[PDB]
């Protein structure tokens, strides 16, 4: 559960990010895949080849919904329901891929923003994509 | 582990590592990010905060040793078990860390590269650190699996 | 995040410990103690010792709170500011340790509730748990 | 590992457990406590709700397979690496089992145990149980430390 100043440092941290949030989307994911190979037994009808337009299209749509949450992070499960029935009783995703998937989000978002990615912002967005995967993790349909 | 033609590159892209620094800036985003590991390390005096964690010099002297070990690890690579047997049996006999919070350092380590690094470290050359930073945890948690 | 199902289980099922909820909060502080050693490192000050006075009491307090947490299911964060702020704030308790705890509660619960303890009961249950240890390990201030 | 003692005690227990139904719940509970899981069961049918899961008939004889390899890694407690050397290959390199899941499963069997033998399941049995289920899901995760 976040802070007054967590949903601050969310908000300002995901400003900066702005108009690049599909971009640093897709570079998350194209990490996530490299770092991470078992995480691609759940896109087995993806181009997965490095620079695929499917992966960088795919980033918007993630992109896309996280920025959704930033603008409702006092309701995610109202914001997220859509997207929980989705990850949580269609797809069933397991936990500790969330995990893989925030982390590798960290890795972009420092490496395109070292001054604004200061580690208490760092807790932060931490936090919050710790609320994010919970959400997207139950079943509360 | 890695393959002899990653081994290079990690050993390459770890030369250009500045150990005070980086050292410092992981153990100290670990004890913002994930504030319980300050339980560690309250002798390290003031953690109320960011910028006091940030600021303490006894956490700045403690990340060196770390990173230190690290770049050792980074030299026996293909026995991390052997490499870390001493810290395994601190960490875990004496300390109780408990092992989830080895995984939390290395990845944190990972974020902290990326940060200093930007576009030199490329999605590539992370891959193969996190095979790394995933040893050097299985390594140190050894005296419990 | 718990759906209306949960609710319904966990106030179900809460509802059968009724009386003998301190008992069953002292079972599940030896059961952790006992089978997970590290966990006493938080009681250093505590008789760990079997039928402890002090675990005894500890128990009943543990349990009173969940009862309080299972009437305010709506507002964890609100019912149970407090005790983040001790958890969180000033113990600093690995959340490893809310875990060791909740499943030796759910052990406990099991072994004296054998007919209520169905599967349903027990994935609301252990979601509950889940949800009360993610606020007493959250700092929101 | 265990003892004499924890061994001896722990195997007399054992001795009590029907395997057949033990097992068959123990996978039921694993699949509706942590759903996630029902995705590698994907194959067994409708696993739509609790009542489904519990009665479906590949899930029960699945649960019967695995509390075996359980009561067999009891007859070989001294050397659980080894007994399990197999399985560590299926799940992690053909199944990719996240190794977490192995410790839900232990627990589970602990819940479950406890469930079907009340007071009886006493906390200083249910000990060494963890310390088993723990060995166990070390063994099985080693294709991954
Ligand atoms: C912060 C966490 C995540 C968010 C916000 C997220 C968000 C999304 C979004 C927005 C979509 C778009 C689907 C649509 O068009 O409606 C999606 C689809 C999907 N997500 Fe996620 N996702 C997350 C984590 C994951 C993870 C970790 C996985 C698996 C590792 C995953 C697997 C999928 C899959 C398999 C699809 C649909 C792919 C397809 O169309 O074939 N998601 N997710
Ligand atoms: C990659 C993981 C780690 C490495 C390589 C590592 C390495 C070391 C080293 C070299 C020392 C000091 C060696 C010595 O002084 O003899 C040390 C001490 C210590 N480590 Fe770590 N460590 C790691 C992870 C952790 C973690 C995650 C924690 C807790 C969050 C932790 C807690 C401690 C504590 C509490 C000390 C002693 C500090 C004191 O004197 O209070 N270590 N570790
Ligand atoms: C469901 C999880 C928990 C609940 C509901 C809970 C509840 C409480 C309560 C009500 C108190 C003290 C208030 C009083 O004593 O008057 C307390 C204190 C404490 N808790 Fe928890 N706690 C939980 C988890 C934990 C865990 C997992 C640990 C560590 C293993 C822990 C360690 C402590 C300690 C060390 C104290 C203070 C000791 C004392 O006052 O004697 N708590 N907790
Ligand atoms: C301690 C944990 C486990 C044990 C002892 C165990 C044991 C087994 C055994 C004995 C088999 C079948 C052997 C064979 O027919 O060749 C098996 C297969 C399987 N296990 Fe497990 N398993 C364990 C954990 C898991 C977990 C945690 C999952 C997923 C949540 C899982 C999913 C599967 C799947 C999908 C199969 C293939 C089943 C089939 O289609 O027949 N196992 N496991």
């Amino acid at each position: 559960v976040l802070s007054a100043a967590d949903k601050g440092n969310v908000k300002a941290a995901w400003g900066k990010v702005g108009g690049h949030a599909a971009e640093y989307g897709a570079e998350a994911l194209e990490r996530m895949f490299l770092s991470f190979p078992t995480t691609k037994t759940y896109f087995p009808h993806f181009d997965l080849s490095h620079g695929s337009a499917q992966v960088k299209g795919h980033g918007a749509k993630v992109a896309a919904a996280l920025t959704k949450a930033v603008e409702h992070l006092d309701d995610l499960p109202g914001a997220l329901s859509e997207l929980s029935d989705l990850h949580a009783h269609k797809l069933r995703v397991d936990p500790v891929n969330f995990k893989l998937l925030s982390h590798s989000l960290l890795v972009t978002l420092a490496s395109h923003l070292p001054s604004d990615f200061t580690p208490a912002v760092h807790a932060s967005l931490d936090k919050f994509l710790a609320n994010v995967s919970t959400v997207l993790t139950s079943k509360y349909r | 582990m890695l393959t002899a033609e990653e081994k290079a590159a990690v050993t390459a892209f770890w030369g250009k590592v500045k150990v005070d620094e980086v050292g410092g800036e992981a153990l100290g985003r670990l004890l913002v990010v994930y504030p319980w590991t300050q339980r560690f390390f309250e002798s390290f005096g003031d953690l109320s905060t960011a910028d006091a964690v940030m600021n303490n010099p006894k956490v700045k002297a403690h990340g060196k040793k770390v990173l230190d070990s690290f770049s050792n690890g980074m030299k026996h690579l293909d026995d991390l078990k052997g490499t870390f047997a001493a810290l395994s049996e601190l960490h875990c006999d004496k300390l109780h860390v408990d092992p989830e919070n080895f995984k939390l350092l290395g990845n944190v380590l990972v974020v902290v590269l990326a940060r200093n690094f930007g576009k030199e470290f490329t999605p590539v050359l992370q891959a193969d650190f996190q095979k790394v930073v995933a040893g050097v945890a299985n390594a140190l948690a050894h005296r419990y699996h």
